[PDB]
Formats: structure tokens, sequence, C-alpha cells
């Protein structure tokens, strides 16, 4: 999927969705396959802390017509 | 490669066929095929799910059925051949009605039911005294070693319906005739009404090649296909006649199911090119009287590798509405190519290449030219014979020059 | 049965043209077309403007089998 992926969005768990938007950054870890984001948190998570975060992601032509031809009468 | 995939379905209208169709199957399967066997009458029959076709081949071993179970129809089965499949059909005296209609949308009309071939002179002795076994001689088989097999076959053993090719279809491919004294009609009934086939007419085995180059062969016999006639000795009952040690039975159903499945006489064409000779690279348009080189690469299927043809006889047309030049194409450099002067004449011509021949797949390549007048640039220059005519006009400037010179300073 | 008239009132014969006057009414000649209910076999219809106005037909390819079309 990583080829279609359109959009990607993390916002934490909480009213300011105009604010708390997270800063998402594209990068690449050594010797892995894939794509792969770095995403800073507002605080710091300490052992034994935990935090909510939502992801959001949009994927492209990944809905595929099958049959892949129709008459006028037939169905999607 | 195979230019079908291994894919096959096979119709019993009994399941014993497979037993006793062993050898086939075996000298198939051995091909790397794939076989599954279902009964006709199955309802879980389908052959197109979601538009996409399920199977490769259709054998349809199943002369005696009504109707084909699940959404099978001569419907679908017509839709699979314009699909592009490759099937099969082997009927009997036992032929139901579907097979008759899937025959009448092929243009091969069997015979009614109980029908049978029959031939007083050439049945077999060992037929159960109706004259009904023939031994078909091979002076009726077609000239056609890409469909029969390039080697030398002993008498087969045909016991099966008579079918007539309609001559109003001129694809169909006439390929075991009966003897020109078999005919077929009910064996216990008087011979009121004219046959339906009669003499050389009778077709044993008739096929098909689609423009699509879809294939389909409709034996009149599925015993015929059988270990029996595969072990079984002939010998004609007439005196006067030899014993042949084995039938040729086996050595042909071999070579048609070789045909059928696109195992020989696969044809493909590669690229084609075309330029102005001299250049590398095809101009726009061609000018009147151009002298152009036509190349293209056609290649077969041999042993399921691609190899460059051998043929030997194909032409070249060029063509506007009725063709202008045709010419053998040269075998040169691993290609075929000419060279030849374009045609007088301007307009929107085609090269065409129409490479059909019997039993060889319908090769046809097409690319549109246009041919255009001259340009005013390339019109002759300085043409000795009107010399006159260029000293004219530099006589008249030069009397105009000296003119205006004596006329102001007189 | 001309090719013409064969492709400008394919269909037409069902439409109600006008609502004081017959399915197949013809606005233009005035009167009912008197072939109603055919079928066009080397032709298949393409594309039909929004009013008719304006129609296009696929002149259909040879047929795959050497069937004739009769």
């Amino acid at each position: 999927l990583e080829a279609r992926l359109a959009h990607l969005g993390v916002q934490v768990k909480g009213e300011d969705e105009e604010e708390n938007n997270l800063e998402v950054r594209e990068t690449k870890i050594k010797g892995k396959s894939g794509r792969f984001f770095t995403v800073k948190l507002p605080v710091a998570l300490d052992p034994g802390a935990k935090i909510s975060v939502i992801v959001e992601t949009v994927y492209t032509h990944v809905l595929h017509p099958y049959p892949t031809q129709i008459t006028q009468s037939e169905k999607q | 490669v195979c230019a079908s995939g291994p894919r096959t379905l096979v119709l019993l209208d009994n399941l014993n066929v497979r037993e006793t169709h062993s050898l086939f199957f075996r000298s198939l399967k051995d091909r790397g095929f794939e076989l599954t066997f279902k009964t006709a009458d199955d309802p879980s029959l389908s052959l197109i799910k979601y538009g996409e076709f399920l199977y490769d081949n259709l054998i349809i071993f199943s002369p005696s059925v009504e109707d084909f179970g699940g959404n099978i129809n001569v419907e679908t089965i017509s839709a699979f051949i314009d699909g592009g499949g490759s099937v099969l059909v082997a009927a009997s005296s036992d032929i139901g009605d579907p097979l008759r209609e899937l025959g009448s949308e092929c243009g091969i009309e069997f015979d009614e039911e109980k029908t049978a071939v029959i031939d007083h002179h050439n049945y077999d002795i060992s037929d159960l005294g109706q004259h009904t076994l023939i031994v078909a001689d091979t002076e009726n088989l077609l000239k056609a070693p890409t469909i029969v097999g390039k080697s030398s076959l002993n008498p087969i053993l045909f016991r099966g319906v008579g079918m007539v090719a309609d001559p109003d279809n001129p694809l169909v491919l006439d390929i075991l005739t009966g003897s020109s004294t078999s005919y077929s009609f009910f064996p216990d009934k008087p011979i009121t009404q004219y046959p339906h086939a009669v003499g050389k007419n009778t077709l044993l085995i008739a096929g098909l090649q689609a423009r699509n180059n879809a294939r389909v062969i409709f034996s009149g016999s599925l015993d015929f296909f059988s270990d029996s006639f595969f072990n079984s000795a002939v010998q004609k009952a007439a005196p006067g006649s030899q014993r042949y040690s084995q039938t040729g039975n086996y050595e042909l159903a071999v070579a048609l199911s070789r045909w059928v499945f696109k195992e020989e006489g696969v044809l493909r064409v590669g690229p084609v090119s075309h330029h102005r000779v001299g250049e590398t690279a095809p101009p726009n348009a061609y000018t009147v009287t151009d002298l152009v080189e036509y190349s293209i690469v056609i290649q077969q299927l041999s042993n399921g590798k691609w190899v460059p043809f051998d043929g030997d006889d194909i032409q070249l047309e060029f063509v506007r509405i009725d063709p202008f030049v045709r010419t053998f194409l040269k075998k040169k450099g691993g290609k075929y190519s000419v060279q030849f002067k374009l045609p007088d004449v301007y307009g929107v011509f085609q090269f065409k290449v129409d490479y059909n021949r019997l039993g060889y797949t319908h090769l046809y390549s097409s690319t549109q030219v246009s041919v255009r007048p001259l340009q005013h640039t390339q019109y002759e220059r300085f043409i000795p014979s009107a010399y006159p005519y260029y000293a004219s006009a530099f006589s008249m400037m030069l009397g105009l020059f000296i003119f205006s010179i004596v006329f102001l300073h007189m | 049965n001309c090719l013409m008239y064969k492709m400008c009132y394919y269909r037409f014969g069902q439409v109600y043209t006008e609502a004081k006057r017959p399915p197949g009414f013809d606005r233009v000649r005035n009167a009912e077309i008197g072939n109603k209910d055919f079928e066009l076999d080397v032709l298949e219809e393409a594309y039909t403007t929004e009013h008719w106005l304006v129609r296009i037909y696929k002149v259909k390819d040879l047929d795959n089998r050497g069937l004739s079309r009769t």
C-alpha cells in the first residue's frame, strides 16, 4: 500500500483538533524495506506512562472493479 | 509456451468414460494439461465466474446429454469460443439436441438422433452386423500435416454420426470426409427422403478456425477415441482386403489434440518496420514514386519455443482500396523484407500482410501510410530545353538597363 | 427497409412524442411510423443524444464464427 498512500495524519486524543495535529516526518530506517514516518510527541513519554494517538490514512485506487466490465443493467 | 493454458475441463456423460478412454487422457496429461472430470449433468458446472474464464480448454465427451448443468449453455459455450478458448466435441448416435444446436452455431450440422454413417463397402469385419463401423481410408484425410500429423497412417476406424459442413461458411475445415459410397440415414428405415449427407460430402471429423483464431473440432464418434479402437486391428470385410496390425486411430487422435490445443501451426507477428531506402527511420509521409523498404518478422511456436518462421510464400500488398502492388517478401537477414518503388498515385495507402494458409494461424498486419505529392521545391529546375526562355528574361532585363542608361543621358 | 430509415427510427417507435399523439409520432412528417419493431444486425447503437438530435452507430465487426447475419 505504501505506493498508494495519499495522506497520513496523526493527532492526540483531544478537542484542539486544529492544534493537536502532531508533526510527522517521512523517515528511512536502516536496512528495512518500506516507507516509515517519525512522529514527534508533544511531551515525552516516561517509563510506565501512556498516551492515546489516532492515526488517519487514505489509500487510492485500492478498490478494483471485479468484474472489470458490465452492461448498463449490471451492478458494480 | 502453450498458446492456451493447461487448464482443461472434461465433461463426461458417465464416469466409466474415464476408464474406457484412459490411454487418451494419459496421452494428454503427459503433455502437462491439468484435467478435471465432471459429470455433464452436475449443477456445479460453470465456465465464467465474475467475467473471467475458469478453464482454457473444454472437452465435451457428453454425447447423450439433453442439457448441461449449471450455467453452461450453447450461448455460454459460444461466448467461450468468442473468448478464444479451444473446444473438442465428440458426438454419437445418442447425439442430444444441445450438441446439434452447438454445431448449428458453429455451422456444422449433425444429422438426427439414431442416425449413423453407413458404408456397405468399407464396413469393418468386426462390425456388429449393421455396416456402421466404417474403415475410413486415409486417402480422404485432409492434406494438411499441421492438422493430421506429418507421418503416414494406417486406416482409421469410425462409428458415429455424419455431419455436413454448410457451404455458406468459408472457414470450415473438412478434415475427414466419408467415402464416396458412405451416407447417413436411419439404418433400419427405408430411404423415403433424400439423405442428409451422401457420398464424399459426409464429414466424419470437421474443424473450425475462428477469426479470433479459436479452434473447434467436432468428431462424429466418441468410440473413435476409445482404447478399443486404439488397440484393435483393422481389415475391410470385403475379400481381397489386407489386415493391418494396428489402426492409425492413435496417432491421428494425438495430432488432432495437438492442433486443437495450439501445439502446432501457431504463428506470431513481431515488429514491422518501413523506411526510405538508405534512411534508418520512417518519414511522416512518403512522396510519389519514392523508394521504400518494408521489413517484418514472423515467428513460429515449435515444441513450445518461438522460432523464426520458415514459410516461403508470404506476400506483401500495397493497398488504397484495391491493391496497387503485390509481391513476395524475400527471406533475408532473419526477416521478411522487400524493396519497391511506391506507385505514381498519392493517398492514404496501407501495407498489408495476409498470410492465410490451411491449418496455420491467420496472420494479419496493417500499417497506414500516407503518400503525398511532390513539394514545390522538388520540381525539376534548369531544364535545358528551356534555356531559350531563361535567356529571354536575361536579355530583356539587360536591354531595359542599357535603355535606361541611354535614354536619360542622350 | 433502407439503412437510413432503420438508423433514424430505431427504438423511436415506442417514444411518446406528444400527449395527444400515439407513440412513434414524428414531429416533422406528422406521421406515425409504419415499421416500429425491428433489430439492427450490423450496427450497434453507440450514442444517442439527449434529444435524439444526433445518433451515432458502430458498424459491427465481422462475425467471429463464419456465420451469415440474416
